[PDB]
C-alpha cells in the first residue's frame, strides 16, 4: 500500500491569509494525486486532480505543486468559503489511500 | 461476424470451454444435420444386429465389423483435411483483406479537391461514390448476401448507390463483361477534369488520388479473382471422400460387438460410442471449417458482414468529403505544450500497466 | 448533470447484513468506474472498493475482503454495496464516487 | 475455371456432398484410366489365386501378401505428398496473380493522354493495344490453350493483337531470345514521344504511368520463371515413387486370402477390396491434385481460362481509353445530399443483414 | 511483454531449462486451474475404485479403462492443435506489426512543416496528435488494457490526448460508427491548410506527408480487422473438443488398473500417472499458447505492452517535431574525415567478432 | 555466419555426409553437456539395475522400464518441435532481412547531395554517418556481441560513430526510451536543411532521400519488435517440457533388460543403447536449432556476424558519398558497341553452360 501523510492536521488563519496543506508519498506516485474540500457534513468536492489541474468550479485562489513524494496545496487570499476540511488522494494503483486530512479554521 | 473477442481476451480458466455452450456459428449448428443420420446409421445397424441377425449372421456381421474397424484411421484423413483447411483458412483471410475500404481515398479526396460552394461539394460527392460504386458493384457478383439485396442494376440505383444518368450511362457502354470497372474509370476521368477545372493543385496531388484508386481496383479484382477461381474441384472431392471413407468405416466397425464372444478390443458394450461420437464431431466439425470459409461472402453465421461495411462506408465516405472538407477544430495549445516529458494518468485499474521502459535485450535492468 | 443518488440511512442490529444502493444519472453508466468509501469520524477515508459497470469486475480492499460486496444494475444505471456480519465498527458514512482519473463526483452518503 | 463458388456459399446438409455428383474437372475424369488398371491388376491377381495357383503356390502367395501389405503404409506418403501438393498449389496461385490486367494502365491511359481527335484517339488505342500485346505474346509461351490459338506470329496479326507494320519492326529487331519485351518497350518510347507532344502533361502524369507498365513487366516476368522454372524433376519423381510403391504393395497385399486359414487380419472374404479402392481415390485422386495444377496454363478442366481472359481484356482495353475517354455521365446530386446518415434499403429478404456498427470488442454492448 | 530474449541468446547448458524455473507468464500460471480440477478428477475416480467399487464393478470398471485409454490417442489432437495454434500465432505477430508507430510521419512532419514561431511549433504539435489521436481511439476499442484506462471519451481528453474544442467538433459529426478515423481526416486538412499558409513548400512534400498518414490509417484498419474478424467459432470449438476428449479418456483409461490381474499394459500400479500429468501439461499448455495470443490485445502477462507504446509514443512524437525541429547538433569532421579504410576499435571481449570480410562461396579463401 | 555454401554447392556423394565431420556451429559443440549428463544417467541406472538391484528389485525395474518405455513416443514431440523450430527459422530469416544495409540511401546521397568543396564532403558524410548511428545504437541494443563491443554511449563516441557534440545533442535530449530513433530524425532535418542551402535540387530528389530513410527506420522498429515481443514464453516452456518428457522416459524405458526373462522386444543386450543415443542427437540437436536461432543476435557460432556488418557499412558508407561523389570513369565504347547480338566467351570449363535461349514451354524445340 502507498501511504499518504497529510501536514498540519489543523490550520488556524483568517481571511486575506494564504496557508499551504502538504502531502507526502510513500513511494512515488508520479503527478497522480487530487485535492479534495469538504465541509462538516457535506459530501467531498474535487478541487485539483492530476497534482496541479484545477477542476471545474474551482477558484483562481487555490493551486496545487510538486511530484514524486512531494505535494502542496496552497490556498492564497482566503475567503469565507475556504474554511472547513482538506485532503488528499494519490490515483496511481489501487487501493487509492486518502490523506489524514486538515481542518481549516478561522 | 460472430466476433467473441472480447470473451476470449484473456487465458482464463473457461476461456474455450464457456464458447461450448454457443449457438450461434457454432459446431452444433453447422454438424446437426449430419450427426442425427449418422446417430440413426448407427443405432439402425445396431439394433439388426442385435434384434434381427441370426447367430450365424451374427458371426458375420462382427467379421465384417473388425474389417471396417480396421479402415477407419484417421492419420491420413488428419493429413488431407489439415491442408485443405489450412488452405481455406489461408483464402478465408485473404478475402477479407481484398474487401475494399475508402477511408484511404477518402482522406485525399477530402483535402486535396478545393471549393467550399455546391460544385465543389458536388464534385468531391460523386468521386466517392463512384468509389463506393465500383466496390457494390463487384459485391454484389461475389456475395449472396449482397445480390440479395441488390438483385437487379435497378435496386442499386433505388437504394441510392447510382444516379438514373449513370444507370444510362452504364447501359451506353457496350460491353459482354462484368462492367464493376466501369466506375473505376469514371473516376479517374472526373479526377482529371477536376484538376483541369483548377479543383486539384498538382498533378503530384492529382497522381497520389488516382493511384489510390487503382490500388481499390486491385482490391476488387482480387475479389473477382477468388470468386471465379475456385479451389479446385477435384481437391474438394478427394477430402470429403477420405471424411466420408471414415465415417463410412465407424458406421460398421465402431458396432459394439458381442461381449461374450470375447474380441480383443471389444469387451465392453455400452451401446451408445461416445468417443466415436466426439470423433465425428471433431472430424465432421473440422469439415465444417472448411465447408463454411470456403465462400466467405455467402450467408452463414461466420460469413463476412457485407451489408453491414456498404452501409458504414457509404456514410462515413460522404461525411468526410462532405461535412469535413476543410473543417477543423479550434487549434490549441495542447495539455502538454510545456511538458516534454509527458506522464498521462492511469485508471486505478490500470495503473499496474505503467511500465519503465523497455531499452533492450542487451542492457543492465538497473 | 451527474448526480449519484444513494439510499436512505440505515439502522440493523449487530450480525445482520444491509445493502445500500447509489443510483447515477447524467453520464454513460458502464464508461465509469463506482468507487466506495468509508468515512468514520476521526479516521481517515477508507477506500472499500470498485466495481466495472460493463463486466461486473469488482477490485475490493484486502481490508475489506469478507465484509463487503460489489455489483450493479446496468438496467437501472444503479450500483449497490453489501456489508456483512455487521458490527459497531461497520457503523459510518458511505458514499460512491464516480472515478475519471480522480473522484468528481460523490454521493450525498 | 471450373467455378462452382455459388454451390459452397453456405454450410448447409450437402454443401460437399453434391460436389460429388459432379464430372466436369472431378476426381473420377482424372483417375478413370489409373483406376481401371488398378482394379483389373487386382482382381487378375485375385483369379491367379483363386483358380490357378496350387495349394502349395496359394502358401507362398498368402505369405507373400503378407509381406506386401506390412509396406502399404500410408503415413510417409502423406507426409511426402501432403508437401508436394501444397508447393503446387502455392505456384497456381502466384501464377493466376500474375496474369497481367490492363485496368490499372487502363485508368491511367483513359485519362491522363490529351485529345478528342483521331491522333488522340489512335495514340491511346496504340498505347493499350502495346500492352496487350506484350502479354498476349507471354501467354502464348507458356500457355498451350493460348499457343494453340496463336501458334505462329502470323496468327497473332491476323487476329488484330498486332499491325503488320508492327510485326516487320518486329522482325527488324535481331534478337535470339523470347522477344514478349518488345511490346513492352515500344510503350515507354510511345508514352514518351507522347508526352513530347504535349499529350501527356506533367513528368509525374508520365512516370505514373511508365510504373503501371513496368509493373504489368513483372508480372510477365513472373509467368515466364514459372514456366522456366519448374518444380525440380527429382521431387516430382519421389512422390510418384512413393505413391505407386504404396498402391504397388496394395495390389497384392490387399488381395483377400483363405479365411479358412484364419490369418490375424484377414477373416473375411468380400472379393472386392472396397476401403483399398476408397484408398486408392484418396491418394491417387490426391495426386492428381499436383498433376492438374503443376501447370494451369494447360487444357485441363481446372486449368486457367487464358483465352477468355484476352478477349475480355482486348474488348474493355480499348473501350475505356476511347470511347470512354474524358466521357462521364451527367452530374447529379446524389440521392443522400442532404442526408448525413443515408439508411439504404433492404429487400425483403436481407433485412436480416443490417446490423449494429461494431465498435470494437471492448465496448459494452448496451 | 514478458521478455526473456536476452537469457536466450546463446545455445548454452541450461538456455532452456532455465525457463522452466520461472512463473510470469509461464505454463504453470495458465494452467493451475485446470491441472487441479484434472489432478482431482484422477484421484477421486482412482479412490472410488480402490476403495468403493466391488469386486464385480471393478471388474467393468477395468473394462472402461480399457476402453477409454485406447481411445486416448495425441496424433488427431497434435494435428489440429498444431495448425489452430500456428493460425493463432500468425495472427498474433501480424496484429503486433499492424501496432502503428509515429516515427515514420513524425520523421517528415518534424522537418517538412516549417516555422520556429510559435505557430509553427502548434501546427506540427497538433500535427502528431490527430496521428496519435487516430492510434489511441482504435486501441481503446481493441484493447481491454487500454480500454479500462480510457473507459469513457472524457478519460481521452482528461489525459491530454484530445483537446476539449477537438470532443465538441468530434461530437459534432454525427456518425454511428466509430470515429476512430476522424483525426486522420483532420490530418490530411490540416495538412493541406498548413500548406496553403506556405507552411508546406512543395505539393511532393505534401503528398509524401499525407501518404505516411494513410499508411497509419491501414494500420488501424488491420487492427480493427483482427478484432472484428475473430477466427471462426466452429474452429475454436472443435479443437476444445478435440483436446477436451483426451483427456476425458485419460481420466479414466489412464488409471492404474489392477497388477494381480496382469492387463497387458498394466503390470505396474504407480498410483501417480506421471506420465500422463506431463501430457497434460504438453497439450494443455498448447492449447493455453492459443489461449493467451488469440488476443494479443487483454491484459495476459504475455499479451502486448499497449499502455506503455501509447505513453512512449506520445513523449517521442511531440519531443521529434517540436524540441527538433530544424534542431541539428553542431557539424563535425568525423573521426575517420582522412581514412578511407576506417578501422574502429573493438574491447577485449569483443575482439574474436572482428572477421575478415565475405566475398562469395565461390571465391577461394588465401 | 558460419557459411558452409560452397562446400553444398553440388549434390555429389558427400555433400551432406562430410558436414558431419566440422565441429564450428556443429550439433556435437551444442550437445556435448546434454548428452554427457544423458549419457552418465542412462549407465548410471544401468549399473543400478545390473549390480545393485536384488532379484526382487530388478523385477520391479523391468516392470517400471516397460511402463517408461511405452510412454517414449516420438510422434508428438516432432509434432510440437517441427512448429516450434519452424516459427524459430522464419523469424530468424525476418530478423536477417531486418539489419539495415547503407546502400540504397548511400546511393542517393552521393548522387543527389551537390558541392565538391569541403562543406558538400562533409554534409554527405554527416549524413551517412546519422544513417549509420541509427543503426549503431539499435544494434547494441538487441546484439549481445554489438554491446559487448560498445556497452556504453562512450565506446560508441570514441569508436568514431559518433562526435562529442552529437553526443552532446543526444544527451540533451530528455526522453526515458531508447534514442536510436534521434539519428533519423537529425538525418531529415540535416536533409532539409541541405535542400534549403540549394544542395539538394528538387524536393523530388529530397522525399527520395527522405523515403529510404523511413525505410531505413523501418528497419530498425523490426528489430526492435523482435527483441521485444520473445516467442510466449508458454510455447517455449511446452515444447522443452515435450522433449524433457521423452529423454525422462528413454533414461529408464530404454534400459537393456534382462535377456534371460524374455520381455517381448528385449531379446538383446548390447549394454549401449545405439539407437537411443541416435533419437537424442536427433531431437536434442533439432531442439538446439531452435535454441540457437531463437536469438540470432547473441555469440552462438550461427549467430549473426554483427560486428563485421557495422565495420564493413562504415567504410563502404563513407566510401561512397565522398571519394565517389560525381567521381566516374572515363566514358569509352563499350566492346560491343557495334555487336547488336554480343556473344560473350567462356571459359574452357563453363562452355557447357552457353544454353540456346528458353522460349517457352508451348514452342517446340527444333
Ligand atoms: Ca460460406
Ligand atoms: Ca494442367
Ligand atoms: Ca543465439
Ligand atoms: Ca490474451
Ligand atoms: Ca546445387
Ligand atoms: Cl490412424
Ligand atoms: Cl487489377
Ligand atoms: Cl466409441
Ligand atoms: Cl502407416
Ligand atoms: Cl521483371
Ligand atoms: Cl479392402
Ligand atoms: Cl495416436
Ligand atoms: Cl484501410
Ligand atoms: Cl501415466
Ligand atoms: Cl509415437
Ligand atoms: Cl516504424
Ligand atoms: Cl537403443
Ligand atoms: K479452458
Ligand atoms: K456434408
Ligand atoms: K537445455
Ligand atoms: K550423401
Amino acid at each position: 500500500d502507498i501511504q499518504m501523510t497529510q501536514s498540519p492536521a489543523s490550520l488556524s488563519a483568517s481571511v486575506g491569509e494564504t496557508v499551504t496543506i502538504t502531502c507526502r508519498a510513500s513511494e512515488n506516485i508520479y503527478s497522480y494525486l487530487t485535492w479534495y474540500q469538504q465541509k462538516q457534513g457535506k459530501s467531498p468536492q474535487l478541487l485539483v486532480y492530476n497534482a496541479k489541474t484545477l477542476t471545474e468550479g474551482v477558484p483562481s485562489r487555490f493551486s496545487g505543486s510538486g511530484s514524486g513524494t512531494q505535494f502542496s496545496l496552497k490556498i492564497n487570499s482566503l475567503q469565507p468559503e475556504d474554511f472547513g476540511g482538506y485532503f488528499c488522494q494519490h490515483h496511481y494503483g489501487t487501493p487509492p489511500t486518502f490523506g489524514g486530512g486538515t481542518k481549516l479554521e478561522v | 461476424t460472430v466476433t467473441y473477442t472480447n470473451r476470449v481476451a484473456d487465458a482464463r480458466l473457461g476461456t474455450f470451454s464457456q464458447l461450448l455452450l454457443q449457438w450461434k456459428g457454432s459446431i452444433y449448428k453447422l454438424l446437426y444435420s449430419e450427426f442425427l443420420i449418422f446417430i440413426s446409421l448407427y443405432f439402425a445397424i445396431s439394433l439388426v444386429y442385435r434384434l434381427i441377425l441370426s447367430e450365424s449372421q451374427r458371426l458375420m456381421f462382427e467379421k465384417l465389423a473388425l474389417y471396417c474397424n480396421s479402415y477407419a484411421e484417421l492419420a491420413p484423413v488428419s493429413a488431407v483435411l489439415g491442408a485443405y483447411v489450412s488452405l481455406v483458412v489461408s483464402r478465408w483471410w485473404a478475402q477479407y483483406e481484398s474487401i475494399p475500404w475508402p477511408d484511404r481515398i477518402m482522406n485525399l479526396v477530402s483535402c486535396n479537391v478545393d471549393g467550399e460552394d455546391e460544385y465543389g461539394r458536388l464534385l468531391r460527392r460523386t468521386l466517392m461514390r463512384y468509389s463506393n460504386l465500383c466496390s457494390v458493384l463487384i459485391l454484389r457478383s461475389v456475395s449472396t448476401a449482397v445480390y440479395k439485396r441488390f438483385p437487379s442494376m435497378e435496386h442499386v440505383v433505388r437504394a441510392g448507390l447510382m444516379t438514373p444518368e449513370e444507370h444510362k450511362k452504364f447501359e451506353s457502354l457496350n460491353s459482354p463483361h462484368n462492367k464493376f470497372w466501369i466506375p473505376c474509370v469514371w473516376f479517374s476521368n472526373l479526377a482529371v477534369k477536376a484538376r483541369n477545372e483548377g479543383r486539384i493543385r498538382d498533378s503530384v496531388l492529382l497522381q497520389g488520388i488516382l493511384n489510390e484508386l487503382n490500388t481499390l481496383r486491385s482490391q476488387c479484382g482480387r475479389l473477382y479473382g477468388y470468386d471465379w477461381i475456385s479451389i479446385p474441384l477435384v481437391y474438394t472431392q478427394v477430402v470429403t471422400v477420405a471424411v466420408y471413407s471414415f465415417f463410412l468405416a465407424c458406421l460398421i466397425g465402431r458396432q459394439f460387438l458381442d461381449p461374450e464372444k470375447a474380441y480383443p478390443g471389444h469387451e465392453l458394450d455400452l451401446f451408445v460410442p461416445v468417443f466415436t461420437f466426439l470423433q465425428f464431431f471433431f472430424y465432421a466439425g473440422w469439415l465444417k471449417v472448411a465447408e463454411q470459409l470456403i465462400n466467405p461472402f455467402g450467408e452463414d453465421d461466420d460469413d463476412f458482414e457485407t451489408n453491414w461495411l456498404i452501409d458504414r462506408n457509404l456514410q462515413v465516405s460522404l461525411m468526410a468529403v462532405d461535412e469535413m472538407h476543410q473543417d477543423l477544430p479550434i487549434l490549441e495549445k495542447d495539455l502538454y505544450w510545456n511538458e516534454p516529458d509527458p506522464q498521462p494518468p492511469y485508471t486505478a485499474a490500470t495503473a499496474e500497466y505503467k511500465r519503465p521502459s523497455f531499452l533492450g535485450s542487451t542492457f543492465d535492468i538497473s | 448533470q451527474v448526480q449519484l443518488q444513494q439510499s436512505g440511512p440505515e439502522l440493523v442490529r449487530p450480525g445482520a447484513s444491509v445493502k445500500m444502493s447509489c443510483k447515477a444519472s447524467g453520464y454513460t453508466f458502464t464508461n465509469y468506474w463506482m468507487h466506495w468509501v468509508k468515512q468514520r469520524p476521526g479516521q481517515a477515508l477508507e477506500w472499500i472498493g470498485m466495481i466495472d459497470p460493463s463486466k461486473s469486475e469488482t477490485t475490493l480492499n484486502q481490508k475489506f475482503r469478507g465484509k463487503a460486496t460489489l455489483n450493479v444494475d446496468k438496467s437501472s444505471n444503479t450500483a449497490y454495496m453489501q456489508l456483512s456480519s455487521l458490527t459497531s465498527e461497520d457503523s459510518a458514512v458511505y458514499y460512491c464516487a464516480r472515478e475519471v482519473y480522480y473522484f468528481d463526483y460523490w454521493g450525498q452518503g
